[PDB]
């Protein structure tokens, strides 16, 4: 029940194979809407983020989900840790650089296993997370509506 | 209405 296996590819950082499962909103076409390989372009504040996503749900004009990913081998689970840790050690988010048509935006944020949500994500309206987890990469995707 | 996605810090060389 994975809704898309591909690469997340970090240059100079981190490249690997994982699989995202739905955390929050409507999964729907999510297969379809990610590239084979997410290139990780940039990073970004949180604040910055944060204030962005309250203007998007204010204009109603998109619809927001949340992933989030796992590795799928052993190897894949060191990279997966290394980019954890780029983002978790600088307090940024990650920004695809390479969405396609029907994403707006992607952002990959590092949640610590001993981490609060971040308050504009909850409530999750899906499956949401487990209170027992590893450090976890999510994906925040801003998607066009209809 | 279509709020302009913010800048970011690009990384990748």
């Amino acid at each position: 029940n994975f809704i898309w296996k591909g690469f997340i590819n970090m240059p100079s950082v981190a490249k690997f194979v994982t699989k995202a499962y739905p955390v929050s909103g409507s999964p729907e076409y999510l297969t379809e809407d990610l590239p084979d390989s997410i290139q990780v372009g940039g990073r970004i504040s949180p604040q910055t983020v944060w204030d962005y996503v309250e203007k998007i749900k204010a204009s109603g004009t998109k619809e927001i989900c949340v992933v989030r990913f796992t590795p799928v081998t052993e190897e894949d689970q060191i990279s997966y840790t290394l980019l954890f840790a780029y983002f978790s050690s600088r307090k940024r988010y990650g920004v695809a650089a390479n969405n396609m048509k029907q994403v707006k935006d992607m952002y990959l944020i590092p949640l610590g296993a001993t981490d609060k949500i971040p308050h504009p994500l909850v409530p999750f309206d899906g499956p949401g997370l487990e209170l027992h987890r590893p450090n976890l990469l999510l994906g925040l995707i801003i998607r066009q509506k209809l | 209405y279509s709020p302009t996605s913010p800048s970011y810090s690009p990384t990748s060389p």
